[PDB]
């Protein structure tokens, strides 16, 4: 009823200290991946996320 | 940015802000020179209105 919730699980095998929102869902399937790019927006007051993982 | 990502946007819905700061000045130069032409054509319009009589 509230769009949406996505959690992370990085290379450790334990989830991220918090979780957040699937902001939107693309409708452009990428040509050379055949794959929708969802965009999940996450809070990071710790800088333990790194753009590109 | 002034839209919501992934949403539906109608035509003409002004939701990016390119920095107006240069283009505000070029607009104010021209809207200056509009009043430079209007005032010079105001009194051009009076000097007919003062000669038509």
């Amino acid at each position: 009823n509230g769009k949406a919730k996505v959690s992370l699980i990085t290379s450790d095998g334990i989830k991220f200290p918090q979780d957040g929102t699937l902001e939107f869902s693309d409708v452009t399937v990428d040509q050379t991946t055949g794959s929708i790019t969802l965009r999940a927006i996450f809070p990071n007051p710790d800088h333990t996320m790194m753009p590109g993982m | 940015r002034n839209f919501k990502e992934g949403s539906d946007i109608e035509a003409g819905v002004s939701l990016y802000q390119i920095d107006p700061a240069t283009y505000q000045a070029t607009y104010d130069s021209a809207k200056g020179d509009l009043a430079k032409a209007q005032a010079a054509a105001n009194i051009a319009q009076l000097t007919v209105n003062r000669y038509q009589k």
